[PDB]
């Protein structure tokens, strides 16, 4: 909420961190958290993950 | 804002520097005198007017407040004079005349090393004056430091006992690094050769903990060079040209964070430079 | 205190004795003072913890130029600086020191 | 002879100069084109540090959330927005409920989470590129303050992994803190310097030089401490309240008498003689 719902930081300063957080949560079998975050964020992070991984998590 | 101060000297000003707190100012001129003012709340109060030199005065330098109120001046009379303030009045407290030619530059060491003064003269020898206590000094002379004569001296920021290093620039168009050995003797460490004319000033940028060493050099020919070392293991320096000015470049100074460079040259103009993100240096004024 | 002053003025034989002496921790020699540096080892006086100024260097409110010393933490400094620091904090201002020198006495 | 043929090695004298001085001042002079003037200009709008923020920041070891919230509020007041965002993130990321566990097998330490050590490293890298020593020192203080046989090797690795600050780079953080402390001291603020320096991992060395000892009030022996080693009693007693003194104290080097700081302050507020009757004007013999 702090990161997204807002002499400033670069506009996409946190993209890599969010992607790595999603991967970290999905790499230990906790698909629920990753899918929930993906649905909630929507287009703000959709383009940083390849379609195959998204389909794998959803299924 | 702006504060304008009237020197009231009788001839041209050659250098001016404030104290460590930014509350007092010391100027030097060809009138063989040194004026010390107070500039609190934008005022001009002539605190002191000292005359002890028999010739023109080139540079002055304040010491760290940790050791009190100490000023050092180098003059054309082949003399360096130290002024100290006791009981609210300034007075000459020591004198050194170990050189045979005009002394051009003076600089205080970082306060961690103690109270050490480094002088550089045209005779080609560099004198280090170490404070021994009880109002007594020790003198160490590095003779034949440069081919013709030294012009600028700059200490290096202290890093973790300790290792003392500084840089010197003379009339040989070469920059020479100097490091203190464990015994106490000083040995030349490395040489840098990129200028084509007399080297007039060198300034070693302050440190904030980043693993990078930076030195700025300006010379007679108008070249300004930034020497960078990104690895203390290699001890290698890669010069870059900042800009080529049409006239002589006299003095270069760093900011406290070593991110802005101030250049004053023979064109009677002052410029400010900042490093771009792309690694280039661009003017500000 | 006034009675003691009167007694001392009338009786000189009832003078009290000194309480604090000066001894170097390096030369190990007792020092009688004032004195600028160690007579033997030339080591200077301890510096103020907040102003980093050596003791004995100059600069009503003249009392502020005294040296407050804490025999527990063996630290000290200028009276005004130390009092101002302790007015809002409750620890020895020196790093890695935990003595509450002012709050200890009560 | 000045300017003669013997001075071929002496460079031509300067007539203009510009130099940084103080913490936010530029001092320069130029050829008049009867001597010129000297110009002092304030350039605080160029450096990556602010004096007002230095005056407004606080660092309480006991409470972290309060410090983070107040720092965020002050940063908002000044006009920096990235600082507000960073301070809010630090507020969330340093809560007490994320405390590490002793047993490595219970849960993944929060330092391993990508919103922990990696985020901190990214912020540090960005501000190192910006050369903002103030923010670096503040962050390296706040996050550090939270720290407060194969089995042995695994436990040591777990201990080394549960810290948001990489132990391999303690020196860089200490250098950040020292540089910011020196800047604060140059600014004239002293208490903030001590507060910042209280977070340095490396302690300094004790003063090697003149020390003060006290004559025992009972055995009159030289005792280096608040308690005697022979009589086992208190060696220093106040000259006013006649109570044992254990904390801060003041004494006259000329007369050798002293006691409690507040007591002696009250006594010398109005009086000018040594309160023990020694006849020494301790004020004039002490205030050198
Ligand atoms: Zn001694
Ligand atoms: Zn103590
Ligand atoms: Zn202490
Ligand atoms: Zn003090
Ligand atoms: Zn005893
Ligand atoms: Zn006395
Ligand atoms: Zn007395
Ligand atoms: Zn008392």
């Amino acid at each position: 909420r702090i990161i997204y719902c807002s002499s400033r930081l670069p506009p996409d300063f946190f993209g890599v961190l969010v992607r790595d957080m999603l991967h970290f949560y999905a790499e230990q079998g906790d698909v629920q958290m990753a899918v929930s975050v993906l649905i909630v964020l929507g287009e703000r992070v959709r383009k940083d993950i390849d379609e195959q991984t998204q389909e794998h998590w959803y299924t | 804002v702006i504060n304008t101060v009237d020197t009231s000297h009788e001839d041209m000003i050659h250098d001016a520097q404030m104290d460590y707190y930014g509350t007092r100012l010391a100027t030097c001129s060809s009138d063989r005198s040194v004026k010390i003012f107070d500039v609190r709340n934008g005022g001009q109060i002539l605190i002191a007017d000292l005359r002890g030199h028999e010739g023109p005065v080139w540079q002055v330098a304040w010491a760290h407040p940790m050791y009190g109120n100490i000023l050092a001046s180098c003059s054309y009379d082949r003399k360096v004079i130290i002024w100290r303030e006791e009981n609210g009045t300034w007075e000459k407290s020591h004198e050194h005349a170990g050189h045979d030619s005009s002394v051009n530059s003076v600089c205080w060491a970082p306060h961690d090393y103690g109270l050490i003064l480094a002088c550089g003269s045209s005779d080609g020898a560099i004198s280090l004056l170490t404070y021994t206590g009880e109002g007594q000094w020790e003198v160490k002379k590095i003779n034949n430091a440069h081919t013709i004569g030294c012009n600028a001296v700059s200490w290096a920021p202290a890093v973790v006992n300790y290792i003392k290093r500084f840089a010197s620039g003379g009339c040989d168009n070469l920059i020479k690094l100097w490091k203190e050995e464990e015994d106490g003797q000083w040995k030349e460490e490395q040489k840098l050769e990129a200028h084509s004319d007399w080297v007039r000033d060198v300034a070693w940028a302050p440190s904030i903990g980043l693993p990078t060493s930076t030195i700025a050099s300006c010379s007679q020919d108008g070249r300004v060079f930034i020497w960078t070392c990104d690895d203390a293991s290699s001890n290698t320096w890669s010069p870059k040209l900042l800009h080529k000015f049409n006239d002589v470049v006299w003095h270069v100074s760093w900011s406290i964070t070593a991110n802005i460079l101030a250049v004053s040259g023979g064109d009677n103009k002052v410029t400010l430079w900042k490093e771009s993100v792309d690694g280039q240096w661009v003017c500000i004024s | 205190a006034e009675f003691d002053i009167h007694r001392s003025k009338l009786d000189p034989s009832s003078k009290p004795l000194a309480q604090v002496f000066v001894s170097c921790n390096f030369c190990g020699k007792s020092i009688s003072y004032k004195v600028t540096s160690c007579p033997g080892c030339r080591k200077p006086l301890p510096r103020c913890a907040l102003c980093l100024i050596n003791m004995g260097t100059p600069v009503l409110a003249q009392f502020n130029n005294w040296f407050t010393w804490c025999h527990n933490c063996r630290h000290g400094g200028h009276a005004g600086h130390m009092l101002s620091w302790f007015r809002d904090h409750a620890e020895c201002p020196v790093s890695a020191c935990t003595c509450k020198c002012m709050q200890l006495d009560t | 002879a000045y300017g003669s043929y013997q001075d071929a090695n002496i460079p031509f004298p300067r007539t203009s100069g510009a130099r940084f001085c103080g913490a936010g001042y530029l001092v320069y002079f130029t050829r008049p084109m009867a001597a010129g003037k000297v110009i002092i200009q304030d350039i605080a709008c160029l450096l990556p540090v602010h004096k007002s923020l230095g005056e407004l920041y606080i660092l309480n070891v006991n409470d972290i959330q309060e410090t983070c919230q107040k720092n965020a509020a002050s940063a908002l007041l000044v006009g920096r927005k990235d600082l507000v965002q960073v301070w809010s993130l630090a507020t969330v990321a340093t809560d007490l409920c994320l405390g590490p566990k002793s047993d490595p097998d219970l849960e993944t330490p929060w330092a391993r989470h990508p919103f922990g050590r990696q985020l901190l490293e990214s912020l540090l890298a960005h501000y190192c590129r910006l050369r903002d020593v103030q923010t670096l020192a503040m962050l390296c203080s706040v996050f550090e303050a939270q720290s407060r046989d194969p089995r042995e090797r695994e436990r040591d690795q777990h201990d080394k992994n549960k810290r948001l600050l990489d132990p391999a780079n303690t020196q860089q953080f200490d250098d950040f803190k020292k540089c910011y402390g020196e800047i604060l001291y140059r600014w004239g603020l002293r208490e903030k310097r001590a507060e910042v320096l209280k977070f340095v991992s490396c302690p300094p060395d004790p003063h090697k030089g003149i020390e003060f000892g006290v004559y025992c009030s009972h055995c009159r022996s030289e005792v280096r401490g608040t308690q005697c080693a022979i009589c086992k009693g208190f060696t220093f007693q106040c000259a006013i309240c006649h109570v044992a003194v254990r904390g801060s104290s003041n004494f006259c080097l000329t007369c050798g008498h002293g006691g409690h700081t507040s007591h002696m302050m009250e006594w010398f507020r109005t009086q000018e003689v040594c309160p023990t009757g020694c006849g020494c004007h301790c004020l004039l013999e002490s205030t050198f």
